[PDB]
């Protein structure tokens, strides 16, 4: 699970998941 | 975002500058012509 | 309408004065084709319009003004007399 | 006689300060691998739109 | 001309560049020659102030969304509220 | 059903007073705005 979690301002806002 | 810096017709893209070289009764035409284009990339956004 | 075109003395720009006018029968016809009037125009109500439009409530004013100046009498521009002494509100729905 | 540039004529065409990015212009700049004129040591040359003018010595 | 502020959402002008945030001090290095910084997107993000010839990092002013928590109307009156990426400090 | 009651930048919301008001030289003009309005409304309806 580690090696695949390294290989991948005006109005707007990103909005963050509900689980981590 | 680079949509915020197209004309769709008018004096600039910024909305400092029609209010500055232009009477309220001039600067609503060119202001318009922003929100048109504005609002139609919004919502092309928003069907993508 | 007839006294007011025909009042013998009107006021200077500045001091424009309203006659409060409601609840009458407005004729523009012969207000229309006076064959007088050098400059008659308006805006958002067409000019053979107004003959059957009913109206809430209407405000007449009235003036003197240099000649030449007249077309500064109109939403959208400038000059001495539309700077400091009477201009209109871009959304104006009446007649001059 | 006639020689070939070869990446040369490069200009800052703004004021900006630009840090690690790729950025596209559209102006006026000296073609890639151009044909520029040889003189030694001179004559009334054109202008016509802007110029590019190289120099060599002590 | 005026004097300058830092660390407060201003109204800004510097030559004609006019817009609107707060102004810190930074930790890049122009060229002598350049004036102003902008990033990808084209939005400028930097400034040189024409007199002490130092380089200022722009930032736009706070903004988010407020929602609002109800535990059912038909429950209680009580509510809480979230103010969106906002730091508590600036409410 | 409740786009049917901005003026898009025109005089008045029912046609019957943009009709009433600005008359065919300048009802070319308020009736125009009414129409794109309507149609950009209507279009976002059958896509969505
Ligand atoms: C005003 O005076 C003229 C000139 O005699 C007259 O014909 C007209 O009927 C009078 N009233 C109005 C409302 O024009
Ligand atoms: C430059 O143009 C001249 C024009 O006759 C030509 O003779 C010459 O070969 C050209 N030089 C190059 C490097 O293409
Ligand atoms: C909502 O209130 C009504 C009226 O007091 C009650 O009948 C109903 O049970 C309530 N709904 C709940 C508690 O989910
Ligand atoms: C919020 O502001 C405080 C005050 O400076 C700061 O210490 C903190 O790092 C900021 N961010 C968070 C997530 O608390």
């Amino acid at each position: 699970e580690d090696l695949l979690f390294n290989k991948v301002f005006n109005g707007l806002t990103v909005l963050p998941p509900l689980l981590t | 975002v680079k949509q915020l810096s197209s004309n769709f017709g008018a004096i600039s893209s910024v909305l400092n500058d029609i209010l500055s070289r232009l009477d309220p009764p001039e600067a609503e035409v060119q202001i318009d012509r922003l929100i048109t284009g504005r609002l139609q990339s919004l919502q092309t956004y928003v069907t993508q | 309408f007839g006294e007011v075109f025909n009042a013998t003395r009107f006021a200077s720009v500045y001091a424009w004065n309203r006659k409060r006018i409601s609840n009458c029968v407005a004729d523009y016809s012969v207000l229309y084709n006076s064959a007088s009037f050098s400059t008659f125009k308006c805006y958002g109500v067409s000019p053979t319009k107004l003959n059957d439009l009913c109206f809430t409530n209407v405000y007449a004013d009235s003036f003197v003004i240099r000649g030449d100046e007249v077309r500064q009498i109109a939403p959208g521009q400038t000059g001495k007399i539309a700077d400091y002494n009477y201009k209109l509100p871009d959304d104006f729905t009446g007649c001059v | 006689a006639y020689t070939n540039s070869f990446t040369r004529g490069v200009y800052y065409p703004d004021k900006v300060f630009r840090s690690s990015v790729l950025h596209s212009t559209q102006d006026l700049f000296l073609p890639f691998f151009s044909n520029v004129t040889w003189f030694h040591a001179n004559p009334v040359l054109p202008f016509n739109d802007g110029v590019y003018f190289a120099s060599t010595e002590k | 001309s005026t004097n300058l502020v830092k660390n407060k959402c201003v109204n800004f002008n510097f030559n004609g560049l006019t817009g609107t945030g707060v102004l810190t001090e930074s930790n890049k290095k122009f060229l002598p020659f350049q004036q102003f910084g902008r990033d990808i997107a084209d939005t400028t993000d930097a400034v040189r102030d024409p007199q002490t010839l130092e380089i200022l990092d722009i930032t736009p002013c706070s903004f988010g969304g407020v929602s609002v928590i109800t535990p059912g109307t038909n429950t209680s009156n009580q509510v809480a509220v979230l103010y969106q990426d906002v730091n508590c400090t600036e409410v």
